[PDB]
């Protein structure tokens, strides 16, 4: 018994039951306590480890369905509460740890910095000098355009956001606390996904991008209008004016003369002055058109609230799911999707695997739509802002879809029930798995050898003074002539097939060369030969990866191999010696090789952005027109040999990082050997076996016995599992420093 | 005698001078960097200009190493005596590997304290027997 | 409660909190005597 | 000179700590006591007793060929 | 250059070999009761100790040579 | 031993089953009989439907047949443990295979010789040393 | 010889508690090879990868038992 | 095939057979123990080598033994 409020439901399918978790402290001081394995205490140090190991892992921790539900809703909040925290944290920093008003006021000739480092040690040296008189670490974050996006002008704005954002992190802990302690929701409620959909998709999306585009037009675009114009911000009105005082919109817009009538008519062109289909660019800052954006957001809000109507929940209109996924069956599949409603209201792991998939794909969509689309103003022309920003959503993508596998294959493991699963989509995906994944293997071998056997061949024609037998624009020619024809379409658009567009969704299918300040935006980024093999590149590495990782799922269960797997579960280090060695057949191991897979994978993806970016697209334009590019267009002529990319690429602008020490940038070569070292550390990890550490842990133990000194708590060598997580874990961690640092040093220093 | 004839001092070094009226100011006081240069014109440079420590053991140099070493030793043995006194103390209260997990803050605290004395104390363990164990009496392997 | 005492004396916190005290220390020992690659 | 041949130190002394500690628990140790049993070479001996990879002398030597290779480097 | 690093990458073949080998003997040919209490059995008994301080150099070496490098740095 | 009787398990393929192997060189056998038409896992993938009455069903492996007939009596509400594993061979031979002597091997019975036992510790092994240049090892003498 | 309550030291050599102590639980009827029970404060080896702790009890016999309490 | 032994400090806690997957042991009459029984290897021309039984073995190291030894079709655990 705690708070009691008084109900708070109002003819809802809302059912809740009250106080079912007491609050209390002592669990706090009796770690181990959700695993019955753990709770009597530690014997070795192993149990040290497993602690952290299961502590999310709620099924394994109770049986009931109910409870594990309560859990993952109070810990999403938590989650939240955490965001929050990190948010308003940005927020803090720009109102009282940067130069965002100096930066506003010149955004040509000054760095944006948001962390000032205190004087010890030497270290003071990372406060580089930014512009303005300003002395701190260079963000590459964004942080500052999309402030200025959005309409801030002053630290006091983003301290009262930083003030909301610590209020709304306490909401969400509270709340967190409530359901799970004070009213916990029923499993009943958690599978209203009918409902649920229709609120996220109208409420959550739709109403979030309707008060948006309502933002954007009050705020964002008459003050923008006003930045973009040269008028000091001091000069601009606040936020709050344009609403109290609405002949400032109408002369900045003068539809708002006319007001709401002709929005409920119908007669909305009249609008057309600040809801707009301009396309391209804004000149002044190399971002995209606000209104074309506020725009963008009230159609997609019309979208996903229109798309909030479709399934049934109090009222007869609307869908079941359960029949539509019914219906949809055919003399290629059996069942159809029979099961899948079934599967997807009563495990968390399925639902977390697509979601997991999905919003990975997403995150990358944002990546490459965002640098070719540049959003926010200045952006563009801020290099290290656009390769770090694509490289990061790059690396949080491409994790969630390895996640997405694991659960996929701890679904398989535990969820799974053949008999809910008879003849359906899932059940003939098993039944032929053989077929998939033997294809898969092929087409894997194939992409390989017609992808990195070219570059092969090509440093090997190279070397042996044959120019003439390479693959190249001016030799044996790989014309990716689709990409060239889908870019030509869209150049042709605005004139034909998108009528009411004024220029193109993107400058680097082609047109004109849009540049801010000296420095080039967007411009046309054209595709031939090395960009065709490095396309197969990227195609070759993620069938790999989906090769592992689908093949983890698939196999889950069983395998001729192995044909009890399941009982072995999804978590574990293999059958034994025997069989000739099943090491490494568990769905765990298959997300331990994808891991590595999806680091190869992207670390390609990533360099030929920077590459291809540095060489064709980014560069200086001189008054008289043309363009002169950071790396000089060597990416045609290089990029098709490895040996063009280990020196070209890597040993040239290596250059910058190495030669960091004495300046602002030290920390970054500081970091780059710091990776290199984490890098080489996994491998002691990933080459070897628990059985020699635990021997030498006798040996030590020997010595602490000889004095007297051994612990109670016996030291165990890492399990097999944890060595393996470990190893991967640091080699994600060194590979990833290493490329983050460099990536830095060469954009930060490239103007 | 002309010991060290391939290093000068630094004060007498012309390259350590050049570069420490450049020396940095590593923290806030604008005088950091002459404070620096003032206290390592006391040591010898080389033909680079940087210091160089003796450690050979000539107490001319015992700044150089011997007292640090001094120093860390007895912060080390310190450490780890407390450590070892509360890991003894807690075997004999039935469950010590909760005590080892979560920690019995007086009593550490307490073992903490009583650790300056840690010299004496383990000369005293080793007359008496405390310290050191016996092989017939220490688990070991096949051989 | 007795269960935020055990919590409070749990190993990492307790590590994590003689590490903080020993890095302050440290810094600010550094802060008032910067410097000092050997004894003079 | 100085801090490579520390460097040179550290390579010789943990290459023959892995080595010999393949050696002298070539016969035997307290996670595998009747290790002669299974000769010089072996895959290993499943994952019981907390899990036993490279368990054998002839993983000391596989090991111990890393450290001999970044000590030559 | 090329000799001397031939050379060096050689002896330590013949190193590894020569432990690997010794590892070997352990497994195959070692007679506990012809050598009892000999120096090879007696190098057999306190194998815990010299493994143990083996480790403890190692140790040493590389926290030290590791943070002047990297203090360096 | 004599024929083999048996619905085969309702089912509608699968890549999974029989390859080369089975006419070639050996395949293996399971007989169950169940209470009721229901549905269990197969071990190479995917679910079938196992009928009312007796039931027969061919695999690659002994081990996929036990891997089975775990499944049948640990995971049905009244336990399967009439099932019986055979191998087969190309001539159509049949060995009867498991349970053995007619009583699972987890529990004692009478009439089985100790195979494989030694009448020591394994730390009783001899010195490889005293035997080499023999065939044997230690725990072969 | 041996009685519930007895400290013995292990003599087995390949016994993971060689030169350990454990304490004497309970003392099997004759005709059987290891009768003597004895109990340890240290787990040993035994588990899956993976597993929290080990087994704590071993059947020994008397020749393998040093008294020592 | 592989070898399996079985030594006299057998508890016949009957989990080396309870382990298998492919039916290489039994519990046979035996008078070493209280249980009255003793684990025993009559098909290891089955045995693959997993290394289950050990893995189930209570007794201070294990009083089954599985010594991989001449690989065949069976103790390679194929299916083709
Ligand atoms: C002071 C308030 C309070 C109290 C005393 C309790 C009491 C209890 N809770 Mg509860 N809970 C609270 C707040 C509180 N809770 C909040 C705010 C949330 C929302 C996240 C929840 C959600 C919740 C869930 C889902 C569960 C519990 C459980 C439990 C029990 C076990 C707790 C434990 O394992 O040790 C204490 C553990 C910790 C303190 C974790 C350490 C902190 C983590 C590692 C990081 C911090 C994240 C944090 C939540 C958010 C960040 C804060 C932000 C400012 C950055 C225990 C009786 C568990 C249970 O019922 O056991 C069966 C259970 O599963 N609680
Ligand atoms: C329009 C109604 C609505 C909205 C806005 C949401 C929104 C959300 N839901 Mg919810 N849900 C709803 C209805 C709604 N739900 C219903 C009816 C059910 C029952 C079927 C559920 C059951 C459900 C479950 C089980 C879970 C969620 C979760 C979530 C969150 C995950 C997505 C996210 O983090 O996005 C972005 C996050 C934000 C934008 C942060 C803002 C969050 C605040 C509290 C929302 C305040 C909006 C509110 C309407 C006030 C607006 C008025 C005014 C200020 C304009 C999210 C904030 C998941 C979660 O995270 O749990 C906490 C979760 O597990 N929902
Ligand atoms: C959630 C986002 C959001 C928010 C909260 C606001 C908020 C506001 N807007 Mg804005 N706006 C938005 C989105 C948003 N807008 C979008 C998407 C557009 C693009 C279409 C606009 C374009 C816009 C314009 C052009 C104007 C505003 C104006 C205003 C202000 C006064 C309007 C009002 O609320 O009075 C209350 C509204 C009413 C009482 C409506 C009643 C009038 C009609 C006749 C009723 C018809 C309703 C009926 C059910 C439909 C049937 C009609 C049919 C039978 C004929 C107000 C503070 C006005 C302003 O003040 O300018 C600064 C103004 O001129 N907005
Ligand atoms: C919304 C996303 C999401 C959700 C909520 C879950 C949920 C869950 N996962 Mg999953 N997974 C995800 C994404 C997600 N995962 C991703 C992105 C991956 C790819 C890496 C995986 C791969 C994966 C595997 C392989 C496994 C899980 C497991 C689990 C369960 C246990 C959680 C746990 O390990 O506890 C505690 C968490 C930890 C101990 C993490 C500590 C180690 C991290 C990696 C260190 C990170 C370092 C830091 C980021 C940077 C360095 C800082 C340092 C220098 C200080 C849990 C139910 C486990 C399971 O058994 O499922 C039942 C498990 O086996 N997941
Ligand atoms: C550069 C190192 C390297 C290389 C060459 C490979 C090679 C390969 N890996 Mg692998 N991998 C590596 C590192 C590497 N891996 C690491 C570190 C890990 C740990 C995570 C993995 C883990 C891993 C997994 C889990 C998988 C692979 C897979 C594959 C294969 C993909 C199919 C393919 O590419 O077909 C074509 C082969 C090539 C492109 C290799 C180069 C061939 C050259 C260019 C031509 C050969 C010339 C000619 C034959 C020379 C003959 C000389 C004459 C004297 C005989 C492929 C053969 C996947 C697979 O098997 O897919 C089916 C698979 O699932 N890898
Ligand atoms: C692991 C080997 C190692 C060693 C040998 C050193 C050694 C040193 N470092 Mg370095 N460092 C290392 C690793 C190492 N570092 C690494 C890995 C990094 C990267 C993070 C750094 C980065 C680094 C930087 C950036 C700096 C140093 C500095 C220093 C010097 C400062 C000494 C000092 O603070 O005065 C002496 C300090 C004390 C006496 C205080 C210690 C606290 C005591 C215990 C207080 C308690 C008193 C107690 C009662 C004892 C009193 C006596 C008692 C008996 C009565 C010193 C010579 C600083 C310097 O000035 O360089 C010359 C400097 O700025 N280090
Ligand atoms: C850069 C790569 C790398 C590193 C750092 C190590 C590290 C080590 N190895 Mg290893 N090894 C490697 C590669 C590496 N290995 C590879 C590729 C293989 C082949 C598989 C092996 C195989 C191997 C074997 C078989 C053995 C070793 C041994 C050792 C230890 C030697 C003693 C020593 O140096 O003491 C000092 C330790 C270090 C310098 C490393 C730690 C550095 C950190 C920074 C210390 C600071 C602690 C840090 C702050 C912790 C907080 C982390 C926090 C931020 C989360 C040492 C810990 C031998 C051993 O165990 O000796 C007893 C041993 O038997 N290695
Ligand atoms: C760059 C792209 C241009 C090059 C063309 C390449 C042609 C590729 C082959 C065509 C696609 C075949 C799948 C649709 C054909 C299709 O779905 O038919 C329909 C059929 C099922 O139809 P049903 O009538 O059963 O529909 C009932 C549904 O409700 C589900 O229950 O699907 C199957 O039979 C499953 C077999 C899929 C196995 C084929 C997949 C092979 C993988 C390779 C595909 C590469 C595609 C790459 C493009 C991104
Ligand atoms: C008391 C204590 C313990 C244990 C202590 C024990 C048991 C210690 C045992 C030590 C043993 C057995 C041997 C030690 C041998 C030490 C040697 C041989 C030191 C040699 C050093 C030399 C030759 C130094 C020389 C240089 C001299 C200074 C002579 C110069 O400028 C530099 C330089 C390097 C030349 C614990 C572990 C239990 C608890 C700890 O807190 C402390
Ligand atoms: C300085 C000098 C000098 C001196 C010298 C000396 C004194 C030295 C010697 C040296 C030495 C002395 C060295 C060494 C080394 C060693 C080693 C390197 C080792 C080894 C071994 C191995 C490797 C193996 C082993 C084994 C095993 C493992 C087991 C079984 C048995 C056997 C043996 C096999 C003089 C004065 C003269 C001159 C001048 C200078
Ligand atoms: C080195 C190694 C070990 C030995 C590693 C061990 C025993 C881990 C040692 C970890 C120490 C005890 C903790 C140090 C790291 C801490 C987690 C960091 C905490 C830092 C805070 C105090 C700030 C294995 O057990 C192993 C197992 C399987 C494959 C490979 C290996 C392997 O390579
Ligand atoms: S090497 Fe390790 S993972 Fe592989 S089978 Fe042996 S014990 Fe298992
Ligand atoms: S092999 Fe070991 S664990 Fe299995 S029944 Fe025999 S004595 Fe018990
Ligand atoms: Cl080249």
């Amino acid at each position: 018994m705690t708070i009691s409020p008084p109900e708070r439901e109002a003819k809802a399918k809302v059912s809740v039951d009250n106080n079912p978790v007491p609050t209390s402290f002592e669990k706090w001081g009796k770690p181990g306590h959700f695993d019955r394995t753990l709770a009597r205490g530690p014997k070795t140090t192993t149990w040290i480890w497993n602690l952290h190991a299961n502590a999310h892992d709620f099924d394994s921790q109770t049986s009931d369905l109910e409870d594990v539900s309560r859990k993952i809703f109070s810990a999403h909040f938590g989650h939240l509460a955490v965001v929050f925290v990190w948010l308003s944290g940005m927020y803090f920093h720009g109102a009282k740890f940067s130069n965002y008003e100096g930066w506003l006021a010149d955004p040509t000739h000054i760095k944006p910095s948001a962390q000032v480092v205190w004087p010890i040690v030497g270290q003071g040296i990372l406060n580089g000098d930014v512009g303005g008189g300003f002395h701190g670490i260079q963000i590459t974050s964004g942080l500052f355009y999309l402030w200025r996006a959005s309409g801030f002008t002053d630290s006091y704005q983003l301290y009262c956001t930083a003030i909301g954002g610590l209020v709304m992190a306490a909401l969400m802990l509270f709340a967190g606390w409530f359901h799970y302690h004070v009213k916990a929701p029923k499993l009943e409620w958690f599978q209203n996904v009918e409902s649920m959909m229709n609120h996220h998709l109208a409420g959550l999306l739709g109403l979030g991008s309707l008060g948006w585009a309502g933002h954007q037009i009050h705020v964002s675009m008459p003050i923008n209008k006003l930045l973009d114009a040269g008028v000091a911000p001091k000069d601009i009105p606040l936020p709050h004016e344009f609403i109290l005082e609405p002949s400032k919109m109408a002369e900045l817009y003068p539809s708002f003369a006319q007001g709401l009538t002709p929005f409920f008519t119908l007669n909305w062109g009249v609008y057309s002055d600040f809801l707009t289909f301009k396309g391209g660019l804004n000149p002044v800052t190399g971002g995209l058109w606000l209104s074309d954006t506020a725009h963008h957001h009230l159609a997609i809000a019309v979208l996903f609230i229109i798309a909030g109507h479709m399934y049934r929940t109090n009222w007869g209109i609307g869908h079941s799911m359960k029949e539509i996924l019914e219906a949809h069956k055919g003399p290629f599949t059996g069942e159809g999707h029979k099961g899948l409603y079934e599967i997807l209201t009563t495990s968390w792991h399925a639902q977390l695997a697509i979601n997991l998939a999905l919003l990975g794909s997403l995150t990358i969509i944002v990546a490459q739509h965002m640098y070719a689309m540049p959003p926010y103003p200045y952006q563009a022309i801020d290099y290290a802002t656009q390769l770090s920003l694509f490289t990061h959503h790059m690396w949080i993508g491409g994790f969630l879809i390895v996640g997405a596998g694991a659960h996929g294959a701890i679904f398989m493991v535990r969820d799974y029930d053949p008999a809910k699963n008879v003849n359906n989509l899932l059940d003939r995906m098993l039944r032929h798995r053989d077929a998939i994944i033997s294809h898969l293997n092929w087409v894997c071998i194939f992409l390989g050898f017609h992808s990195f056997g070219l570059y092969i061949h090509n440093d090997t024609m190279r070397a042996l003074g044959r120019p003439q037998d390479m693959f190249s624009d001016t030799a044996i020619q790989l014309q990716p002539i689709f990409a060239q024809w889908v870019q030509h379409l869209h150049t042709l658009a605005p004139g034909a097939t998108a009528p009411n567009a004024l220029a193109t969704a993107s400058y680097a299918f082609g047109g004109e060369t849009i540049a801010v300040a000296g420095k080039v935006a967007m411009m046309p980024i054209t595709l031939g030969t090395a960009d065709f093999m490095v396309h197969h590149i990227h195609a070759f590495t993620i069938h790999v990866t989906a090769l592992i990782l689908l093949k983890g799922v698939l196999y889950a269960r069983s395998s001729r191999l192995v044909p009890d797997k399941a009982n072995l579960g999804f978590r574990f280090p293999c059958d034994g010696p025997g069989r000739g060695g099943t090491c490494q057949v568990s769905g765990w191991d298959h997300v331990f090789l994808g891991l590595f897979w999806m680091y190869n994978s992207l670390s390609i993806v990533i360099f030929h952005f920077s590459w291809k970016m540095q060489s064709d697209v980014w560069g200086t334009v001189s008054p008289d027109g043309s363009v002169t590019h950071v790396t000089l267009g060597n990416f045609a002529q290089s990029a098709i040999t490895i040996n063009g990319w280990l020196r070209d690429f890597l040993w040239a602008q290596a250059a910058n990082v190495i030669n960091s020490y004495g300046s602002a940038l030290s920390a970054y070569g500081i970091m780059f050997l710091a990776g290199h070292f984490v890098f080489a550390f996994s491998l002691m990890f990933l080459f070897s076996g628990r059985g020699y550490w635990q021997e030498l842990i006798e040996s030590i133990v020997w010595a602490h016995n000889k004095l007297n000194v051994a612990p109670a708590i016996q030291p165990r060598a890492l399990s097999i599992i944890q060595g393996r997580a470990v190893g991967v874990a640091h080699y994600l961690l060194g590979g990833i420093v290493t490329t983050w640092a460099f990536f830095l040093a060469r954009s930060l220093s490239i103007g | 005698a002309d010991d060290f004839a391939n290093l000068t001092p630094c004060s007498e070094n012309p390259a350590y001078l050049a570069k420490s009226k450049n020396f940095l100011n590593t923290t806030n006081d604008p005088n950091s960097g002459k404070i620096r240069a003032e206290r390592y014109a006391s040591a010898l440079c080389g033909p680079e200009g940087y210091p160089h420590l003796i450690v050979d053991g000539r107490f001319t140099h015992a700044g150089d190493f011997l007292i640090p070493s001094i120093l860390f030793l007895y912060i080390a043995g310190w450490i780890g005596w407390v450590g070892r006194s509360y890991l003894i103390e807690i075997r004999e209260s039935k469950n010590p590997e909760m005590q080892e997990v979560v920690i019995n803050v007086p009593l550490a605290i307490k073992k903490m304290l009583g650790g300056f004395l840690w010299p004496l104390a383990a000369v005293g363990e080793y007359t008496s027997g405390k310290l050191v164990m016996k092989d017939s009496e220490i688990p070991t392997s096949p051989r | 409660m007795d269960g935020l005492k055990s919590f409070l004396s749990t190993a990492p916190v307790m590590i994590m909190a003689l590490l903080t005290f020993t890095a302050g220390i440290l810094i600010e020992f550094n802060r008032f005597y910067p410097d000092l690659l050997f004894h003079p | 000179d100085f801090l490579v041949h520390h460097a040179i130190a550290l390579g010789l002394h943990t290459t023959a700590l892995i080595l010999i500690k393949g050696a002298l628990d070539a016969r035997g140790s307290k996670l595998m006591p009747d290790k002669k049993d299974f000769g010089y070479s072996f895959p290993c001996d499943g994952p019981g007793r907390g899990g036993t990879c490279d368990i054998s002398a002839w993983d000391a030597f596989y090991l111990a060929m890393f450290w001999m290779l970044n000590t030559l480097g | 250059a090329a000799l001397y690093t031939h050379h060096q990458y050689i002896a330590g073949f013949l190193m590894v070999g020569a432990f690997a080998h010794g590892a070997i003997f352990f497994v195959r040919d070692y007679d506990p009761v012809a050598n009892k209490d000999n120096v090879l059995a007696r190098m057999l008994e306190h194998k815990e100790a010299l493994i143990s301080h083996l480790s403890w150099v190692s140790l040493f070496l590389g926290f030290h040579t590791l943070g002047l490098y990297v203090h360096n740095d | 031993m004599t024929e083999l009787s048996g619905q085969p398990p309702k089912f509608g393929g699968s890549t999974g089953g029989l390859l080369s192997k089975a006419n070639r060189e050996e395949k293996y056998a399971i007989t169950w009989t169940s209470a009721s038409e229901q549905v269990f896992e197969m071990p190479t993938g995917g679910a079938a439907i196992m009928n009312e009455g007796e039931n027969l069903l061919y695999l690659a492996r002994k081990e996929q047949c036990l891997a089975l007939g775990t499944q049948l009596r640990t995971k049905f509400k009244p336990k399967i443990q009439d099932y019986k594993i055979y191998r087969v061979y190309p001539s159509g031979e049949v060995q009867y295979l498991h349970p053995a002597d007619g009583v699972f091997p987890e529990k004692v019975n009478e009439g089985r010789e100790a195979q494989g036992t030694k009448t020591r510790r394994i730390g009783q092994n001899p010195e490889p040393v005293t035997i080499k240049f023999s065939g044997k090892a230690p725990y072969e003498v | 010889a041996l009685n519930r309550g007895d400290k013995v030291r292990i003599k087995r050599t390949e016994s993971y508690w060689y030169g350990d102590v454990g304490t004497v639980a309970s003392v099997e009827k004759s005709g059987i090879l290891y009768p003597v029970i004895v109990r340890f404060d240290r787990v040993n080896y035994n588990g899956f990868s993976g597993s929290a702790s080990g087994v704590n009890t071993n059947n020994f016999a008397e020749n393998e038992l040093e008294l020592v309490q | 095939s592989h070898s399996v032994k079985i030594y006299d400090t057998c508890i016949g806690c009957t989990q080396c057979v309870r382990a298998c997957p492919l039916d290489v042991l039994e519990m046979v009459p035996w008078d070493g123990c209280k249980a009255a029984q003793i684990a025993s290897s009559p098909r290891t021309e089955d045995c693959v080598g997993c290394k289950r039984c050990e893995t189930a073995c209570p007794t201070d190291f294990l009083s089954i033994r599985v010594y991989l030894g001449a690989e065949t079709t069976r103790s390679m655990g194929l299916a083709y």
